[PDB]
């Protein structure tokens, strides 16, 4: 029985990879051959965020483009005005071995995870004037990876023992359980609409799921290597990866396969996060060369460095307005360039 | 900078201080690192919150001392995905089960434990987070291995073991075996305990070992050492 | 003259190999590495010999024109007395830095407890405020007197005073400290066989008794001889070489202190690629 | 077992999508940096007057 | 939430006084404080302010060097020392709690108040007094001497209300954003030295004392008041 069902699988495997081939016409690369090149990006530290006292592992933006969370292994989240530089809040954990952190698309909430296998959620607007937990979302078997607010109520996470899974906060639940990952999840992003969510894991592969229907509706396999990093193309079409084999991948869902490499003879590291510019136009991705390489998305030509971290640059994000770029390294600063 | 902003700015300023005094008072704390392969008797060495979290906290005090030690056995992950958490460590303590060296009781080539105890040792004491990090070993069930070595000779898995079978000799001999896979013994040290169950010389011995670490820590930092 | 001339090689060469490894210690100290206890000693001890350096071109033009430079009371109470202060500063940092290594060699478990940052600003406040004390007497008694030249009055208690708490009290303080430091750590049940302490901890001593040791031997000389014996004639310019040897240990602390460190070294080279790049 | 059913399955779902061509995908990139790259403040810099970070 | 005065009563003139107000429900340390008075006749009167963490205070220009405020953290206290009190020093007293930070609302909270009976930028109320009917709608003005704006872009105008018997209520902050708990039937509008407050559909309860305050620097400075009724 299972000899038949491995041939099986084996068929469709090979017929899934003729329908891509098919599906393939021409690269990315001759018919954008006649762009004109962005040419050399040129940005500066225009602020220094200082008062973490161990690495920051995780920061997120606001979706005003002014504040800004990040997560450091003092066991403390930090809320910055990135425009006065000023800290508005100090938040202490439970845990210390965090790893993830998430500004809610509200401003009223935030949610941080890690070794501890427990997402926690606080509430950034009390009548009594002080960050408090609002929950607790246990139920994960290994550490957590990433987590997103798809609103206020809902959140996605990733997690090492090779799932995801969609909370109901009200409640404590988690109401999705996506199961498929051999590896352990390691990165996430959600879709500008929030209907899809895409997810990068230690089995060299990405997964599209439908967040409604609990279902993978897509597999992506690319990498030579671990995904460290996930992240979508501003239309919802596309998106990005970020592995430990040196190389940043381009995805196009609707044509299923993958368009554009990413890499470099002199860059030997892997990839710690990814992140696109306003338009798309620019890929940010930083590395463990200290540093951060900004490529043009369309040309796959190195078109900036933004060598600003004495340590591994662990997280990266742009702005919704799309003015400013945020980096986090293992040199406990936060540095924001213009 | 009006009267909001300045009352912002003094706000950041208290939050400022608040953090460095939490820091200061963090790094008061020795921060261990339980490390050992399965069935190593870890348990029964940290018996001498969490569900699954395998991030097990156990603080304690020890003659002005505190301490701050993490089992992280739970995690059923690769090491290699959250190891890079504990680098900065004062020290790791490695538990051995010294009396489980015949059964087999784990994945292994033909029969032996103590060939993953050492593979774990080898992939923990040279690596590149640890490279400094001492390692405080501890070598567990002594009795278990002094009947064992009665009736069953170290040549089943120590094939180059020579002399009388002894309970000092083959203790000895797992001592210069694990302390030998140590490739760097000009940074990081190795302090080696049979652990006396019946007394409290193990949580004396990890003072004293803590108590080198710290001074030698302090001594190299400033090129003294 | 061979004894003005060796002075001013010696002031000039300080000079110039100190001033840029002073300004390069105290820049990676204060402006990239984090703010802990052994960086406090550095700071203070990196600005007090930079302060002297950038005093160094005054000694010089006053060594220039053979005296009679300062042609004012005001600038001669003031210039000398700002650069004794600096040196004798040094000197006391130096000794604090002694003792709080033979400190945590000595009590780790205190040290673990009750070592923050405050505690070593507030003894550096101290040892600055000491070292004031020390300067005023330069202030009170330099006086101008008619060719022209300001100088020297219990000069008696003044030197005494000079040679006790400047140089006997640290230079005991700091062997004894090092002595402690490299036996201390020979005969432990975990004593590792090790070069690295006793010889760090010798040259240390050395530098500092070679660039001090002439100074005081010169200052005693002085109170024991009269002036207008041919041996005081001798004895008058070699006190101001003896000066110049002196002031030259604010260019050799950089590297033995600040560069010993790991830390502080690799920290340096990056600074110094990134910014030649 | 099971678990070879359930990889079956889910082979067979992620074979029966309509997949549009490479050529029309990267267009539409295209057009959509495009459309997008006048009001990106990260490849033309914006006047310093229009600057929130100095 | 709970802010509770204590301490008034009769002084005679040339004395001593001294008010505390204890708080519960909220985190007293990282709130700073106002002692904001206002006599039987008139309306609201800035006094004193004492920052989060004891460093800034400010003392109106009426009260400087007899007045002191101060806080007990430990006990959640805050305290105001009067001294050579005059017969203008008559009034109830308020305390009222006011964060800062980015997006915060500053003055959302009053006490209940304490009875005791014994350049500058002008906030001009257009009328004392309209008549208002439930379910129409109702617009007061309120004037500033300068320009509220600010270089970094909002306006420091609020505005308040106090309804007949009680302390007053945040109604707008920074002359745009709704507070915490009110209804959506207020808006704020205007620019620099010209605001209006606006209320749409409105009933009973609604009726009181509107005052406009500004925020741009210290004194702050209250409007005359702007009485709704039936
Ligand atoms: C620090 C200092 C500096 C002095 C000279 C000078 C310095 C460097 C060189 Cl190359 C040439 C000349 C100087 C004068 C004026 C100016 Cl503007 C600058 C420099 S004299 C002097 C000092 O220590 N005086 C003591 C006692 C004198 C010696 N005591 C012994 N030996 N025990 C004191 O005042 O009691």
């Amino acid at each position: 029985e299972l000899d038949q069902l491995r041939q099986e699988a084996e068929q469709l495997k090979n017929q899934i990879r003729d329908a891509r081939k098919a599906c393939a016409d021409a690269t990315l690369s001759q018919i954008t051959n006649n762009i004109d090149p962005v040419g050399r990006i040129q940005m500066r530290t225009r602020r220094t965020l200082r008062g973490h006292l161990a690495k920051i592992y995780a920061m997120h933006w606001g979706t005003d483009s002014r504040l800004l969370v990040s997560a450091s292994q003092d066991g403390k989240l930090i809320i910055w005005d990135s425009y006065t530089t000023n800290k508005v809040h100090a938040i202490p954990l439970r845990s210390s071995w965090v790893m993830t952190c998430a500004y809610a698309p509200s401003g009223n909430y935030v949610a941080c995870g890690g070794l501890d296998n427990i997402c926690s959620i606080y509430n950034l607007k009390t009548r009594e004037g002080n960050v408090r937990v609002s929950r607790e979302l246990a139920g994960h078997t290994g550490y957590l990876s990433c987590c997103r607010f798809l609103d206020d109520n809902q959140i996605v996470t990733s997690s090492g023992d090779t799932t995801c899974a969609l909370w109901d906060i009200e409640t404590g639940q988690q109401t999705t359980t996506f199961t498929g990952h051999t590896g352990d999840v390691m990165s996430l992003s959600l879709a500008p609409d929030t209907r899809l969510f895409v997810s990068g894991a230690c089995d060299a592969s990405a997964k599209l799921w439908d967040v409604r229907e609990g279902m993978c509706r897509q597999t992506f396999t690319g990498h030579e290597s671990d995904i460290n990093a996930i992240c979508f193309f501003p239309n919802g079409n596309a998106f990005a990866t970020g592995s430990d084999d040196a190389t940043c991948r381009l995805f196009d869902l609707r044509a299923d396969q993958e368009l554009m490499t990413y890499s470099h003879d002199n860059i030997i590291c892997g990839i710690t996060s990814v992140s696109f510019s306003k338009s798309g136009r620019l890929l940010l991705a930083g590395y463990d060369d200290f540093n951060c390489n900004v490529w043009d998305a369309l040309k796959a030509d190195r078109a900036g460095v933004l060598a600003g971290h004495d340590n591994r640059v662990s997280c990266l994000g742009v702005t919704d307005d799309g003015m400013a770029v945020a980096t986090g390294s293992w040199d406990s600063f936060l540095k924001i360039w213009n | 900078l009006s009267a909001e902003d300045k009352a912002a700015v003094e706000r950041s300023k208290m939050i400022d201080r608040n953090l460095r005094e939490d820091g200061e008072k963090a790094a008061r704390e020795v921060k261990l690192l339980l490390l050992g392969a399965g069935e190593s008797g870890k348990s029964t060495i940290v018996k001498q919150r969490v569900k699954t979290t395998g991030i097990v906290e156990t603080h304690f005090t020890f003659k002005d001392l505190h301490f701050k030690m993490f089992d992280v056995g739970g995690q059923r992950s690769e090491r290699k995905k959250w190891i890079h958490c504990f680098e900065g460590v004062t020290a790791i303590i490695f538990c051995v089960a010294l009396s489980d060296y015949d059964l087999v009781l784990a994945e292994d080539e033909e029969m032996n434990r103590m060939h993953e105890s050492m593979k774990l040792f080898d992939s923990i004491c040279n690596n590149k987070w640890f490279t400094d990090t001492s390692i405080i070993l501890f070598l567990n069930k002594k009795d278990l291995f002094e009947e064992k070595i009665k009736k069953s000779p170290l040549t089943i898995c120590y094939p180059e073991y020579a002399g009388s079978n002894t309970y000092e000799e083959a203790a000895a001999y797992i001592q210069c075996q694990f302390e030998d896979l140590n490739k760097r013994k000009d940074t990081k040290e190795i302090y080696t305990h049979f652990t006396c169950a019946t007394d409290t010389k193990n949580v004396q011995f990890v003072f004293d070992a803590v108590t080198d670490v710290i001074i030698k820590n302090n001594l190299k930092d400033c090129g003294l050492f | 003259e061979p004894p003005v001339i060796l002075s001013m090689v010696i002031l000039s060469l300080t000079f110039l190999l100190g001033l840029p490894g002073n300004g390069l210690v105290l820049w990676v100290a204060g402006l990239k590495m984090q703010r802990t206890v052994n960086t406090i000693w550095f700071l203070h001890l990196t600005l007090a010999d930079l302060l002297c350096c950038l005093s160094l071109p005054f000694s010089l033009a006053h060594l220039a024109l053979q005296g009679q430079w300062p042609y004012g009371r005001f600038l001669c109470k003031l210039i000398p007395s700002i650069i004794v202060l600096n040196m004798f500063a040094s000197v006391f940092l130096l000794t604090a830095i002694s003792l709080d290594r033979c400190l945590v060699v000595f009590k780790p478990i205190w040290c673990q407890n009750h070592r923050n940052v405050g505690m070593a600003c507030s003894i550096c406040g101290c040892i600055w405020v000491v070292a004031f004390v020390m300067c005023i007497p330069v202030f009170v008694y330099r006086e101008i007197f008619t060719h022209n030249r300001c100088g020297y009055t219990p000069l008696v208690a003044i030197t005494i005073t000079r040679l006790v708490v400047g140089f006997l009290l640290p230079s005991v303080i700091m062997i004894a400290c090092y002595s402690f430091i490299v036996f201390r750590m020979q005969r432990g049940r975990f004593a590792k066989s090790q070069s690295k302490t006793f010889r760090v901890a010798v040259v240390v001593v050395a530098v500092f008794l070679v660039c001090w040791t002439p100074y005081h031997i010169f200052g005693v000389l002085s109170l024991l001889t009269d002036p207008e014996t041919p041996l005081g004639k001798t004895l008058m310019s070699w006190d101001h070489v003896c000066i110049a040897l002196a002031s030259a240990n604010s260019c050799f602390n950089p590297f033995l202190y600040a560069l010993l460190g790991k830390d502080f070294r690799k920290k340096a080279r990056q600074s110094i690629q990134g910014i030649l790049e | 077992i099971a678990q070879a059913r359930k990889l079956v399955e889910q082979l067979k779902m992620e074979a029966n999508i309509d997949r549009i061509k490479v050529s029309k995908a990267a267009a539409d990139l295209m057009a959509y940096c495009e459309a997008h790259a006048k009001e990106d403040p990260l490849l033309t810099p914006v006047p310093a007057s229009e600057n929130p970070f100095r | 939430v709970q802010l509770v005065e204590s301490g008034g009563g009769l002084v005679q003139p040339g004395g001593s006084r001294k008010l505390s107000c204890s708080a519960s429900g909220f985190a007293f340390s990282s709130f700073g404080m106002h002692w904001v008075r206002q006599a039987p006749e008139k309306g609201l009167e800035w006094v004193a302010y004492i920052s989060s963490g004891s460093g800034t205070i400010y003392y109106a220009d009426t009260v400087k060097g007899r007045f002191t405020i101060s806080r007990d953290d430990p006990k959640n206290t805050l305290f105001l020392q009067m001294t050579s009190l005059r017969s203008e020093d008559t009034a109830m007293y308020y305390c009222v709690r006011s964060i800062y930070y980015y997006g915060s609302s500053p003055f959302d909270f009053w006490g209940q108040g304490t009875t005791l009976t014994v350049s500058d930028i002008v906030m001009t109320q257009a009328t004392s007094s309209v008549p208002v009917t439930p379910g129409e709608s109702v617009s007061i003005s309120c004037r500033s001497s300068k320009s509220l704006l600010h270089s970094n872009g909002n306006t420091y105008l609020y505005w308040f209300l106090q309804r007949p018997g009680q302390s007053p209520q945040l109604l707008i902050y920074r002359m745009s954003n709704l507070a915490s708990g009110v209804p959506d039937r207020f808006s704020g509008s205007g620019s620099g030295t010209a605001f209006t407050l606006t209320i749409s559909r409105l009933e009973a309860e609604d009726v009181g004392v509107y005052y406009c305050m500004q925020h741009l620097e210290y004194p702050l400075t209250f409007g005359a008041g702007t009485k709704l009724e039936l």
